């Protein structure tokens, strides 16, 4: 359907958010842009847990785990299809760590 | 193979970026941001029964249903190149993900 | 040239003593450069243009609708002028001469300006009322090295125009009214409707003839980079540095292209 990450790196992901339509996987009209670093990327896991849970987005994206806060989204390993994310670099290079499904790939 | 050519991913999106940076400048952020050519964010996936197990097939942007462009920015050719491959991988890695977190 | 001598020597010297000294990182550099400007605040009018190009773009910024105020803070107050939707490209339009052409392209404001392809066009109308603005200096070197540039815009807005934007279904008759002396006549870019067909016509045309060479990077892309190569090259024509003439445009030129290279050069 779509994929919603509300917050990233954003150099790629305004790239990849949307170019003609699909309203950037809605994350315009609802859920929140991919800009991050302003606040807690915990938000951006309540998000997944509340918004790409709620079937519109499949997917989250969230940065070198560092930075990310992605502790929080670490027991949403289960159930997969509404929290699969995997760390990019996006000038920020993945480092491995409790994440929303980064323990789980790389186990 | 997923994961081994993630990052390299991230890499080769790097390059849209300083391609973007070269020739437009700044992009035009807030509700547009720019940098965008194609990929645009609709995607199609389906549960699948395989060896008794229904499988989410999680077919994502680049390689999901009603995906849409515009053109060609200045660096829209090397946003498409770079940052809808992402796209495109990112399909096959939330797809195998799902699939390989149900079989086990 | 005795003119200078006569009146208005300090402020020649001021502006190429800022000139000279300039050889996130580019938001600051072009903040600077403002205060400079406004601390200034012929060659006058040659900046005055080119800050009104500069807020051309910061206008089709504000005139579609999104943080749209902390977007024009972040960009440089020479660009984004204090004293500057359909009501907001009108207001735009007073006390900026490039605004009102933008308003016009964009007959439904927002929705005619879409950072797509519409934009696009707004921009290319207000860079062309700011060419106007340029002219309006009653002509000179200054003028024709700026109208050389008007004309390198207007063919890179051509070959942009004839490489994606008929898939934008931009007219061919507009798309070369869009892209725009020199910039009003570019019918040998508009002859070939084939993309590669018409950047070779576009390349032909002098401003991007002998600075893009190669064009790896340039011809190829699309927007207004394809004489990329012919506005360093136009810095370079800065470098002369000529006196007793109008450069305060090309100062402010040459401390733009600084901070442009120090945002490429970025870390490291």
């Amino acid at each position: 359907s779509a994929l919603i990450a509300m917050i990233a790196d954003e150099d790629t992901v305004t790239g990849f958010l949307l170019a003609g339509v699909g309203n950037v996987d809605l994350r315009r009209k609802t859920n929140y842009l991919i800009v991050d670093s302003k606040t807690t990327v915990k938000a951006i896991e309540d998000a997944f847990k509340e918004f790409t849970t709620k079937e519109d987005i499949a997917i989250v994206l969230i940065s070198q785990y560092v930075a990310n806060m992605i502790r929080f989204l670490v027991d949403s390993y289960n159930k997969p299809i509404p929290a699969i994310l995997e760390i990019p670099s996006k000038d920020h290079p993945y480092d491995p760590a409790h994440d929303s499904v980064l323990s789980r790939v790389k186990n | 193979t997923t994961k081994e050519s993630m990052g390299e991913v991230m890499k080769d999106s790097s390059f849209a970026l300083i391609e973007a940076k070269y020739v437009a400048g700044e992009n035009i952020k807030h509700i547009v941001l720019e940098n965008v050519q194609n990929a645009s964010i609709k995607v199609r996936s389906r549960q699948e029964n395989i060896a008794g197990v229904k499988i989410p097939k999680f077919e994502y942007f680049t390689d999901g249903e009603t995906k849409n462009d515009l053109t060609g920015l200045a660096r829209g050719g090397q946003q498409v190149q770079q940052c809808r491959a992402a796209y495109v991988k990112a399909i096959e890695l939330l797809v195998e993900l799902a699939s390989l977190q149900t079989s086990f | 040239a005795m003119t200078f001598n006569i009146h208005g020597g300090y402020l020649e010297a001021i502006v190429r003593g800022y000139r000279a000294g300039l050889l996130t990182i580019v938001e600051k550099c072009t903040l600077k450069l403002v205060d400079e400007y406004k601390h200034m605040l012929p060659l006058s009018t040659f900046l005055e243009y080119i800050t009104y190009g500069h807020m051309i773009d910061n206008v089709v910024l504000i005139v579609t609708g999104r943080d749209v105020q902390e977007l024009l803070e972040k960009c440089h107050p020479l660009g984004m002028f204090d004293s500057i939707m359909r009501e907001l490209y009108r207001l735009v339009l007073v006390d900026t001469p490039l605004a009102p052409y933008f308003s016009e392209c964009i007959t439904s404001e927002d929705l005619d300006d879409m950072n797509i392809e519409i934009m696009r066009n707004t921009l290319y109308k207000a860079y062309l009322e700011d060419f106007y603005k340029f002219c309006q200096k009653l002509g000179g070197a200054t003028a024709e090295i700026m109208s050389d540039l008007l004309a390198f815009e207007a063919d890179r807005r051509a070959v942009n125009i004839t490489i994606n934007s008929i898939g934008t279904e931009l007219t061919r008759d507009d798309r070369r009214k869009l892209y725009s002396l020199y910039p009003y006549g570019h019918e040998e870019l508009a002859v070939c409707e084939d993309i590669d067909q018409v950047r070779g016509v576009m390349e032909k045309y002098p401003p991007y003839q002998s600075i893009f060479s190669k064009l790896s990077y340039g011809e190829s892309q699309m927007l207004d980079k394809a004489f990329y190569e012919e506005e360093v090259k136009r810095l370079c024509l800065a470098f002369e540095q000529q006196f007793h003439y109008g450069v305060f445009f090309a100062y402010m030129r040459l401390r733009e292209q600084e901070i442009r290279n120090l945002m490429w050069i970025s870390e490291c």
